């Protein structure tokens, strides 16, 4: 459907998460936690009926409608987490989640009150401005005529090297700033 | 005299000297929410004294102390109306807020903008009371824009999720619909009155009054969320808890209300504006309680509760009865702003849960917020002699005896049972039964912030009514002869509310998986209302402001 | 940017309609324009009208709060359906039946409100009997006038 | 103990901005609300009376705050 | 602090102090406090017909 | 203060401190804390300030407007005289204002002297103020945003051509 | 000493706000029995509400023709 | 730093609603695993939660014994 | 320091607010407005001297 | 409130989750115990075990991430990366 | 609210209508009936500043109950016999308007039975 | 059996509902392995830029550019008028502006005759 390094979902990952979100939403339909338990297995029971079919063809009707079953029995407002997307303190901090070149533009007297923390700083960019050309030619030479096939990235093959296009994954802001 | 109307000012000032503060800042400050508490306490204190001395004599008066404009026949003076309204809304909103920023010193202490949340909430506190007090239609207008922006800033304050700046737009849509109604009573006094003062239009009472309180009434539509413009206070409880608890429950919410109440001796001439807010209260307290029986967000059940409460007030100002009306806000304010607290308490204090199917086991985990859950539900009921006694079975008790839409009467009775339903709903899903919050417990209460402040609005919620009801004089004739199947109506409606709902939570121990009814599917998704005209009317709106507005005339034709 | 990267008029040649696709960054097969009516879309690509509510929130966005990446083409309303405004995610019951179950409900409430209005009630209880005619002089009556005798007598 | 680093802009530019605002406003704030208590303290505000038979007053005697009457008198 | 001190912008102040002299003048006479012709209804020559 | 007729204030009534229970109000309390806290230290800067006014007494004066020939005694299109009359008319259309202003003071402080009385007790200045409307609007009403002494004499006399049939049309 | 978080089992209990909650608890059923005890009527009612065919037509000036 | 966890040997599911839960799944033949993780919720201070008119009734018993002091203190002070 | 916070928040305050309304405000005509006191049968005039007389006598119903 | 999570505790947490759990016999489970090649579990008894830490730390894991968890040290490490630990 | 019923599922002839009524005269039945005695002066209730709809042929005791709520300040439960008194005159009012709803009622009663025995008779 | 799901235009179908989703032929394989590689070529594209630490500005997008080019320029010179612009800008062009002109026009008409008749309220109307 949509997803970073397959252009598909395989029939097992369709049934694996037609699974959970089944248990899911009825854990929002079975509050309690020894009836949604016993309604768990007795689901259980009933995803385990039809595990064994060799027939895709087949097991794609049984999978197309159990998604018609799981449909006409959902919840209307399923139990969300609250930092899951469409929860209530879902991406609730990103208002303090300030980027870090924002620290660059600091004025040097704030910069002073902090000395060991832009000491470091300045050999963590130099860190990132040597390596950066070594993992650019790095990339132009792993990746194939036409571009990549795949989002995923090669990791740092020689010893010494760093990761390609690492700097905002690991310089990234905190989730609770 | 020289004591009433300087200790009114000097409330007032007192409020805006944080401000002032805050504005002319170089050091960080020596606990700057303890000092906003602590001036919100004296304000508190210094506006007893016009209430107290109210109380002994009747004194009312007007303070237009600052000439400030003369539109060639219209003298717009700052002028504060101090009668029995103001002296009993400015106590009882000091009072909740200095619980509210107690109770905020707690919740909000993890968010490094707390100055500025403290100074947001002193700003809406002055805009409100401003709006309380104020004498023409222009400053009650400047109370109520101010209200309406500080509600936008207090909702979207964690401003980078897209929910609450998405609900924050939501609610201001609303309430500029509820303003095109005020905008039209000013227009239509400024016309036909030649006035925006309150005394000109009382001491004129004009007779042809259909259109002002037309426009009144889609006031309060838009700002107390009566049927048709509502849904923006479910919307709203995306902001923080305090936010909910002071603005959105108890204190800017009653503001069309107390629109309505303000204007009652227009109200009290006119049969057909007390029929259309008995049917606009009627539908509102019908549709939000009903809504709330099918919800598992606790603050979407709470903001349910006091729009269904609002809904009453409607209603009961639809009999022809205003000071029950505000005897029901003042009252209402202490038990709402309580069962915010205690539920952001739960919420806190189980790591941001707010879904009632993931809470339980907290009967003796938190004793206290227990304790002032089921006083603060009581209260909301109509449990004998709490302070919600003191009002809302009066309600009952001359929505019965009265020349009344008797199809009102009735949903006002079904609102009435659906009360009880929800508030046992939220005790047996969030205190009673065993746990199903996650395994690593961080359950606490005991920091004296929060437990002072919900004792101080405890003592309220136990006492206020009383208290208030024996110190408030008779406005009106209180009805105290009828039937004695119609004297026990509220109560009997209640517990069968209680015994109905007690039979709802004991059948879902049961093992059994039932497919969903359709009153379920209405109730849940709330009415369908919030998911097609948020849906359609915007759709219809911006393609037509992109198509033939932009586009076709504003580029090519034209 | 440069020209040969901007919009231009309609695609009519099929050769066209390749360039235009590898302009606007897609296969050739999912690139549909708008249909040439003269209404001034030009060679903009037709996307489906997906409301950016809709998309996987779990994947890498480039624009996270928008859920849009760097140099795919936006469809024609990306001002309309951020996630700030219009959707048209799915929902658990038919948008038809909620119409229906909406109307229904809201109309049947304003008959039945006109139904109690039609037909009050009240209180088996004779009009509410105030003294010195039916106060005269309290409800605003001028002191040389004087008006009928309203009289109430002892029941 | 493990205080952790909270990354944020540079509030210096604001703060500095603001510290200026309020020093050049006051500048001449505070003198100016110095003088004018002066002037209602010690100079004070004018009484009315009666045109006396044969004085015809100024067009700036026709006004009570010194200060109008400073500028009814010197620029108008 | 030059436009708070203006004096009396477009004679508002003067206009309400006059007015509390005109007032007090027909009270006092028992005239009327406002007639409803501004000017004098003998000095003026209507069309004939 | 002011003028008492323009201004009139009938007069008031208080009842006397009748104490029946044997609790003592704050109200006395808080009264005589006021009044040595708050009103003396005021007291004494007032009549610091006003010693101080007494060292340096000067006056202003109300200025007046002799009447010049109005709009009707104007010749056509003579500036000179017709704009005496309209910036004379100007001043009498803004005192009518203030006039109006009064009235609506009198009416709005009678409603709230009055209290729920208000209906029965302020029939004199709601009749006043209904006699001052209708000239107001008789003489000042429909003429528009570029008014002037013109468009106010040719509604006078519209209103006089009308006031003169309805003459005629009685008998 | 604060309270120490827990994990999968009951958590540690304050003295204080315990005898605290009962006692607002014992306030609030107090509060109830003493107006319920000296008011009665507010819940119950104040007032007989008497029957209208139960009054004779001599008071009510019915003659009978 | 260290937060010492109980033991996962006490967990057990005999006398809990997960006994009734195995055995009337053990009569089709299903066999629960997950209710020793459920276990901690039915068992140890969260055992023997109050109903809802015993959750209502908190205080009711101190407050009607202060009830009926007040009742014959004032019923001993009025005469 | 103890009380600064009563000193400088509220009596300069009402200092301020008690100048305001005794000198500029209540100098000037039907600014502040009071209603008038509730007289009742019985009370005493303090401006007069003059006694209320009392209600009619009640033609008692208990 | 808000305690911080350390390795030792997710560790500990995650492997305690997994001792309540009545196909994985205690015995044998260790840190690097794969659950199909190892432990010997079905691809829905892999569903369940990272809906059970869903379950045990009160966030959600997408499912892209859920179908490929195989260890208890990738579940370690997975909430590592999303809680942050060891600052 | 059993004469809701009689109103809309029976007849509204014989019941009669809230919003005009009395239809008989009150000289009807009643060999000379007396007025009802206004207690409190129009001058004294004007004075005491009373609401309007409170204004009614009992505003005397809710005078006497004003006066002592005023004099009884702060303490604000030593007036409970006055408004007792009120309350209970008040009630003797609706009693009394409940008198003359039943007596329309037994009129209407008297001229549908009237009509009645004329159609049977004549 | 089961109550199918309508879609809507402002409440589309579900992806699980679609039957497309369910297609495992090659010429899909070959549309969604395509549609991959164009995502990852300009993921790649923008991210070579994006951590790039010698670039301190914005990294165009020049979908984004030719939106707005889109948005603002294109509408004039791809204009054709037929009978559908014509119409269109017809109908929403100057429909509701002869609406509200009879509306307003008819309420005016209607004050005015009620004043010269007498008849309108204009007792306390001063301020206009
Ligand atoms: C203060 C400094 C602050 C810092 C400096 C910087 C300030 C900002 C820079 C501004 C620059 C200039 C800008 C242009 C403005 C110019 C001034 C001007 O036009 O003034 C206009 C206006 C007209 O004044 P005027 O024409 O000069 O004189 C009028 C008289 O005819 C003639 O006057 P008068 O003779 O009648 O009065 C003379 C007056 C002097 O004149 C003045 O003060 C006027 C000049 C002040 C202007 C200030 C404007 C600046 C902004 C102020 C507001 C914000 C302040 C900061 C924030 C505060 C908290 C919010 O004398 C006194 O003040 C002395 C009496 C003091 C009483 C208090 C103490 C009494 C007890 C003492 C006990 C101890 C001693 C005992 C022993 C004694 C022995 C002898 O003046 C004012 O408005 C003054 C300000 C105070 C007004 C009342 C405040 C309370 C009102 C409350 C109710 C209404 C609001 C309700 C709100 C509800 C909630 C939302
Ligand atoms: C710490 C701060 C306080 C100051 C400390 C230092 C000074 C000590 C205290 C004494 C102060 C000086 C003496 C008292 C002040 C002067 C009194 C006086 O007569 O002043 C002249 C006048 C009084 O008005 P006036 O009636 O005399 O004249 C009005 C002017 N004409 C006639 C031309 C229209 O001005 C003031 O008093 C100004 C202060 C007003 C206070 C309120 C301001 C609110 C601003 C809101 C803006 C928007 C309004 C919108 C709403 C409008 C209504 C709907
Ligand atoms: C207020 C007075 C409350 C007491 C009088 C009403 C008693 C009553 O009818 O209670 C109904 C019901 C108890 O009956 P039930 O739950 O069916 O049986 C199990 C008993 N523990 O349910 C209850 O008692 C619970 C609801 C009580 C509501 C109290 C607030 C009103
Ligand atoms: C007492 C009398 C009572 C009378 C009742 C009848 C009259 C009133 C009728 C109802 C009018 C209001 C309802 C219709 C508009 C509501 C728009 C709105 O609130 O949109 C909210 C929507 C987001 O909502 P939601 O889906 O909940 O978002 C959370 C998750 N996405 O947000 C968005 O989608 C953002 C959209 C931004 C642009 C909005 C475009 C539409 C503007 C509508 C203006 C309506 C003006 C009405 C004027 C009436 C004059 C008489
Ligand atoms: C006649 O019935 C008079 C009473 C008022 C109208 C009917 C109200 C019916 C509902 C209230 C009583 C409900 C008792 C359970």
């Amino acid at each position: 459907a949509f997803l970073p390094s397959a252009a598909y979902l395989t029939h097992q990952q369709k049934v694996l998460q037609l699974y959970k979100r089944a248990l899911r939403h009825l854990e929002s339909r079975c509050v309690h936690r020894d009836k949604y338990r016993y309604f768990a297995c007795l689901l259980r029971a009933r995803f385990d009926e039809h595990k064994n079919e060799k027939d895709m063809v087949k097991a794609t009707q049984l999978l197309r409608e159990a998604e018609k079953e799981f449909w006409h029995g959902q919840h209307p407002q399923p139990y969300i987490f609250p930092e899951s997307p469409g929860g209530t303190s879902y991406e609730r901090y990103e208002c303090y989640k300030v980027p870090e070149w924002c620290l660059d533009d600091w004025h040097p007297s704030e910069k002073a009150m902090y000395p060991d923390y832009f000491a470091k700083r300045e050999q963590w960019k130099k860190l990132r401005r040597e390596s950066w050309e070594r993992e650019v030619k790095q990339l132009q030479e792993e990746t194939p005529v036409g571009g990549p096939r795949t989002e995923a990235l090669p990791p740092a093959r020689k010893q010494g090297d760093l990761p390609p296009l690492w700097w905002h994954i690991v310089t990234r802001p905190r989730e609770r700033p | 005299m020289n004591l009433f109307s300087s200790l009114t000012l000097v409330t007032l000032i007192l409020l805006t000297m944080p401000i002032a503060a805050i504005n002319f800042n170089t050091h960080k400050f020596t606990n700057y929410p303890l000092y906003v508490k602590t001036t919100i306490s004296c304000a508190f204190i210094t506006s007893m004294i016009p209430t107290m001395m109210f109380i002994h004599t009747g004194q009312e008066m007007i303070i237009s102390n600052w000439h400030w404009l003369t539109i060639q026949t219209l003298k717009l003076s700052l002028s504060f109306k101090m009668d029995f309204f103001s002296m009993m809304f400015v106590p009882v909103a000091l009072f909740v807020t200095w619980s509210i920023m107690e109770f905020s010193m707690w919740y909000m202490h993890s968010d490094p903008n707390i100055n500025q949340f403290f100074k947001y909430l002193l700003l809406f506190l002055i805009t409100m009371l401003i709006l309380v007090t104020a004498n023409n239609l222009f400053q009650l207008f400047i109370g109520w824009e101010g209200v309406g922006i500080m509600s936008f800033l207090l909702i979207g304050w964690w401003y980078g999720r897209t929910d609450a700046n998405t609900a924050a737009l939501q609610a201001i849509l609303y309430n500029r619909i509820g303003d095109i109604g005020f905008i039209l009573a000013m227009a239509w006094f400024l016309i036909n009155l030649n006035t925006w003062d309150l005394q000109q239009i009382f001491m004129l009472n004009p007779n042809d009054s259909n259109l002002p309180l037309m426009g009144l009434i889609l006031a309060a539509t838009g700002k107390s969320a009566q049927f048709g413009l509502h849904p923006w206070l479910p919307s709203a409880m995306e902001g923080p808890t305090p936010v909910s608890a002071l603005l959105h429950s108890s204190t800017m919410v009653v503001a069309g209300i107390f629109l309505l109440i303000r204007f009652y001796p227009l109200t009290e001439n006119n049969k057909f504006g007390q029929s259309i807010m008995l049917c606009l209260g009627a539908m509102t307290t019908l549709f939000t309680a009903m809504c709330a029986l099918t919800q598992n967000d606790i603050k979407k059940i709470i903001a349910f509760s006091t729009s269904s409460q609002l809904g009453l007030m409607m209603v009961t100002i639809g009999i022809n009865q205003p000071h029950l009306a505000f005897l029901h806000i003042c009252t209402h304010a202490f038990f709402k702003a309580m069962l915010f607290m205690c539920s952001g308490s739960i919420i806190h204090s189980l790591n941001d849960e707010q879904d009632i199917r993931k809470m339980g086991g907290l009967f003796k985990a938190m004793p206290f917020t227990t304790t002032a859950l089921i006083i603060g539900s009581l209260a909301l009921t109509g449990m004998p002699f709490l302070t919600g006694f003191y009002s809302k079975d009066l309600i009952i008790e001359s929505a019965n005896t009265s020349y009344t839409n008797a199809w009102a009467l009735l949903m006002t009775l079904v609102a009435t049972s659906f009360t009880a339903i929800y508030s046992t709903r939220i005790i047996f899903f969030a205190l009673l039964g065993q746990p199903r919050f996650p395994t690593l417990i961080n359950i606490n209460e005991n920091n004296p912030f929060l437990i002072n402040s919900i004792k101080r609005l405890l003592i309220g919620s136990l006492f206020a009514g009383f208290i208030i009801s024996n110190n408030i004089p008779p406005m009106t004739i209180p009805q105290m002869t009828m039937p004695h199947y119609l004297k026990m109506t509220a109560l009997t409606v209640t517990i069968l509310g209680f015994i109905l709902a007690l039979e709802i939570s004991n059948t879902t121990h049961y093992l059994k998986f039932n497919y969903p009814s359709n009153t379920f599917k209405f109730s849940n998704l709330l009415g369908y209302y919030p998911t097609i005209m948020h849906r359609l009317t915007p759709y219809m709106n911006l393609t037509m402001s992109q198509k033939s507005a932009s586009s076709l005339l504003d580029l090519i034709w034209l | 940017i440069t020209k040969d990267m901007l919009p231009g008029p309609y695609p009519k040649t099929p050769e066209e309609r390749a360039a235009a696709a590898k302009k606007y960054n897609m296969r050739v097969e999912d690139y549909e324009p708008y249909p040439d009516d003269g209404m001034g879309y030009g060679d903009y690509p037709k996307l489906p009208d997906r409301s950016q509510q809709e998309r996987d929130p779990w994947y890498d966005w480039d624009h996270p709060d928008l859920r849009l990446n760097w140099g795919e083409p936006m469809h024609w309303d990306l001002d309309m359906y951020i996630r700030n405004r219009v959707d048209t995610s799915p929902t658990p019951v038919n948008w038809n039946l909620m119409c229906k179950h909406l109307f229904g409900f809201v109309a049947f409430m304003l008959f039945m409100f006109w139904v109690g209005e039609t037909y009050p009630t009240y209180q088996p209880v004779g009009p509410k009997q105030y003294p010195y005619n039916n106060l005269y002089l309290e409800r605003g009556g001028d002191p040389n006038k004087e008006p009928e005798p309203v009289v109430h007598y002892e029941i | 103990g493990k205080r952790l680093f909270i990354i944020k802009p540079s509030g210096f530019y604001d703060k500095r901005f603001l510290k200026l605002l309020r020093f050049y406003i006051l500048l001449t704030g505070i003198p100016v609300v110095i003088g004018i208590t002066l002037i209602n303290v010690f100079i004070g505000e004018a009484e009315l009376a009666e045109i006396p038979e044969g004085y015809v007053p100024e067009h700036w005697e026709y006004f009570k705050h010194p200060i109008s009457r400073w500028i009814a008198r010197t620029f108008f | 602090t030059f436009v708070a001190y203006l004096p009396d912008y477009r004679m508002q102040e003067w206009a309400r102090r006059e007015a509390e002299r005109l007032v007090k003048y027909r009270e006092a006479h028992g005239l009327p406090l406002m007639e409803s012709n501004c000017f004098d209804p003998s000095k003026i020559q209507l069309p004939e017909d | 203060s002011w003028d008492k007729d323009v201004y009139p204030e009938p007069p008031r009534r208080t009842p006397a401190p009748s104490p029946q229970t044997s609790l003592p109000n704050p109200i006395t309390y808080l009264t005589k804390a006021f009044d040595l806290l708050v009103d003396r230290p005021v007291t004494l800067v007032r009549e610091f300030i006003e010693r101080q006014h007494a060292k340096n007494k000067y006056y202003y004066y109300h200025r007046e407007f002799r009447r010049v020939p109005d709009i009707t005694e104007c010749h056509e299109k003579d500036v000179l005289c017709m704009f005496e009359a309209e910036m004379q008319w100007k001043r009498d259309y803004k005192v009518d204002q203030e006039i109006v202003n009064i009235i609506q003071e009198r009416l709005k402080a009678c409603q709230q002297r009055e209290g729920e009385s208000h209906r029965q007790n302020c029939a004199k200045e709601l009749q006043q103020f209904t006699q001052v409307v209708k000239a107001y609007q008789d003489r000042y009403h429909d003429l528009g945003a570029h008014y002037s002494a013109r468009k106010c004499l040719a509604k006078q006399k519209q209103r006089m051509l009308a006031e003169r049939k309805a003459t005629k049309e009685a008998a | 000493a604060h309270i120490e978080p827990r994990y999968r089992q009951f958590p540690q209990l304050t003295r204080s706000q315990v005898i605290q909650a009962e006692f607002f608890s014992a306030t609030m059923w107090f509060w109830i029995l003493w107006r319920f005890w000296h008011d009665s009527d507010a819940v119950l009612g104040h007032f007989p509400y008497p029957d209208p065919s139960q009054w004779t037509d001599e008071e009510l000036g019915i003659p009978p023709d | 730093s260290k937060m010492e966890l109980p033991d996962y040997k006490q967990w057990k599911i005999e006398g809990t609603p997960l006994e009734t839960v195995q055995e009337k799944l053990a009569a089709r033949g299903l066999r629960d695993p997950w209710g020793r993780n459920e276990a901690w919720r039915y068992m140890g201070g969260f055992a023997n939660n109050v109903s809802f008119v015993g959750a209502l009734l908190k205080g009711f018993k101190w407050g009607f014994a202060a009830f009926v002091v007040a009742v014959g203190a004032e019923y001993y002070l009025e005469s | 320091r103890h009380s600064i916070f009563a000193f400088t928040h509220v009596l300069i305050p009402v200092w301020i607010i008690h100048y305001y309304l005794k000198y500029h405000v209540t100098t000037k005509p039907y600014t502040i407005v009071e209603k008038k006191p509730r007289i009742f049968p019985g009370d005493t005039i303090l401006e007069t001297g003059e006694v209320i007389p009392p209600m009619k006598e009640f033609p008692d119903q208990h | 409130d808000a305690p911080p999570l350390t390795l030792e505790g997710i560790k500990d947490r995650v492997l305690y989750v997994l001792k309540l759990y009545d196909k994985i016999d205690p015995e044998k489970l260790s840190v690097n115990s794969h659950f199909m090649k190892d432990l010997g579990l079905d691809s829905l008894d892999q569903v369940e075990i990272i809906m059970a830490m869903e379950d045990e730390f009160g966030f959600e894991i997408p499912d892209i991430d859920a179908e490929k968890l195989m260890c208890p040290q990738e579940i370690v490490d997975y909430i590592a990366d999303k809680k942050d630990v060891y600052e | 609210g059993a004469h809701l019923a009689r109103r809309y599922l029976g007849d509204a002839s014989v019941e009669p209508e809230p919003l005009r009524m009395p239809t008989f005269p009150p000289d009807y039945g009643f060999p000379e009936r007396k007025e009802r005695e206004m207690v409190a002066t129009q001058q004294e209730m004007n004075d005491a500043q009373l609401v309007l709809q409170q204004r009614d042929y009992c505003a005397h005791y809710l005078i006497r109950f004003l006066k002592c709520k005023r004099d009884s300040f702060p303490n604000f439960l030593a007036c409970k016999h006055e408004q007792h008194d009120w309350d209970y005159c008040e009630h003797l009012d609706y009693v009394k308007r409940m008198k003359e709803f039943e007596r329309e009622r037994r009129l209407l009663q008297r001229k549908k039975r009237r009509e009645q025995r004329e159609a049977d008779m004549a | 059996s089961f109550p199918k799901y309508e879609p809507s235009r402002l409440a589309s179908l579900p992806t699980t509902l679609d039957p497309a989703e369910y297609d495992i032929s090659s010429e899909t394989r070959k549309a969604q392995a395509e549609r991959l590689a164009i995502r990852s070529r300009l993921k790649r594209e923008y991210q070579l830029q994006y951590n790039d630490p010698s670039r301190r500005g914005v990294v165009e997008d020049p979908a984004l550019i030719r939106w707005t080019c889109a948005r603002s320029a294109n509408v004039y010179p791809n204009f054709r008028p037929n009978t559908k612009t014509s119409l269109l800008g017809a109908l929403f062009g100057i429909g509701p502006l002869i609406f509200w002109y009879y509306v307003f026009k008819t309420d005016r008409d209607r004050k005015e005759k009620l004043i010269q008749e007498g008849k309108l309220d204009r007792t306390f109307n001063i301020s206009y």
